[PDB]
């Protein structure tokens, strides 16, 4: 690995630096590094992992998305002939973005998931492997639609059932989890219903705690919330 | 179009 | 070159995509396989380069910048000591950029600046080469520091000359090289002044010959003279 | 800090 000659320490101390340079590629690199290294993860380390490939990934999709428009228009009655470029360009970077998500999914695999014993690291990596399946269900086409879909709900599932038996309602984990798997029922699965169901039950549960939270507790739980509440003023 | 998670929580 | 196989006309549709879709790494590598295909840009196309090229080194100017202000801070008296990681990153970010700037002044000198007859071109090619030198005056420190500068003012001064004879005060090109070779004198060549009174001649010059244009003209040129009159409230 | 031309110009 280009980072194997490189301690692990400054590997986390660049990552942060590319952080605040806005270089996501770079602090994925590094971050990756540091996972290799065969060490867990700290809380800190595993939101800079997160954050990085978060921001590689969302790049990816941001373009995926205006390239897979194009080709839909170019597929309509009465739009003039262009060639192989568009498809073949959507082509090219839905290549890399499944070669990102294979990347973090990899990581997760070999080895963060097997020994992350506690709820927060234990949930926190089974949502990401629900993620980077969802964005892999969000370019899917073929014969393994149903089964990469099979897996983003099976990690889902299991962060689901941890986190209800190990954490508050109000943790923000707990609740970005919940989220997110509203929107894969809702985006991904083709069930509107149930994306609604577990928003209001998320965030109605949710409600009911914040009167043990400190002020900052409350301000990291509400904010979350809010995101619960945008998608079903959005979905209902 | 929906919002989801944030990258980094705790 | 990896883009050796691909038509011309595909690399520049391409290049569109990548920049519709913001992928400006891309649009650079599509567009350099352009130019390598040996014959001359339209004015499109050379707009294209520059587009793509100057998204590429603007996100590593802006890293770059960042980094820097960081390695300052923790060379200040009563910063604790961190290690060599800030200056190794900012090393790394410098050495990208500079070799962007040095892919971009390549293909400038192989061949697209000696087969540029024409006013537009050679302008739009002498500017570029100047501004690229610019670039790496930027984050120059050593022995060569005065030849990198050297050679943007000897970029910008020939494509003055030119675009002063023969081109209106009003042609776009002549503006955006006319405030950039401004900038150079505030802020690479410590020259204040002549920073200032090419900015006051450039405007003035331009203000005048305005009546002779279309609407549509008029626009494109009110642009850039709105730049430099940003910059002469900003410089006095 | 100062502004330098757009990329795109004709
Ligand atoms: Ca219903
Ligand atoms: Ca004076
Ligand atoms: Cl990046
Ligand atoms: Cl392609
Ligand atoms: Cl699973
Ligand atoms: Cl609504
Ligand atoms: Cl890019
Ligand atoms: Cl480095
Ligand atoms: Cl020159
Ligand atoms: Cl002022
Ligand atoms: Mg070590
Ligand atoms: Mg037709
Ligand atoms: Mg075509
Ligand atoms: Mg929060
Ligand atoms: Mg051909
Ligand atoms: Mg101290
Ligand atoms: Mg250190
Ligand atoms: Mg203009």
């Amino acid at each position: 690995g280009a980072m194997g000659s490189m301690e692990r320490a400054s590997l986390i101390q660049k990552a942060k630096l590319a952080e605040q340079a806005e270089r996501y590629e770079d602090m994925a690199a590094f971050m990756k590094g540091a996972v290799e290294k065969g060490e867990e993860l700290s809380c800190e380390e595993r939101n800079l992992l997160s954050v990085a490939y978060k921001n590689v990934v969302g790049g990816q999709r941001a373009a995926w998305r205006v390239l897979s428009s194009i080709e839909q228009k170019s597929n309509e009655e009465g739009s003039e002939e262009k060639g192989p470029e568009v498809r073949e360009y959507r082509e090219k970077v839905e290549t890399e973005l499944q070669g990102v998500c294979d990347t973090v999914l990899g990581l997760l695999d070999s080895h963060l998931i097997k020994e992350a014993g506690d709820a927060e690291s234990r949930v926190f990596y089974l949502k990401m492997k629900g993620d980077y399946y969802r964005y892999l269900a969000e370019v899917a086409t073929g014969d393994d639609k149903k089964r990469i879909i099979d897996s983003a709900r099976s990690a889902y599932q299991e962060a689901m059932d941890i986190s209800k038996k190990e954490m508050p309602p109000t943790n923000p984990i707990r609740l970005g989890l919940a989220l997110n798997f509203s929107v894969f029922h809702y985006e991904i699965a083709n069930s509107p219903e149930e994306a609604i169901s577990l928003a209001k039950t998320t965030f109605d549960e949710a409600m009911a705690d914040l009167h043990t939270l400190s002020e900052d507790s409350y301000k990291d739980s509400t904010l979350i919330m809010q995101l619960l509440r945008d998608n079903l003023t959005l979905w209902t | 179009r929906a919002h989801s998670s944030p990258a980094s929580l705790q």
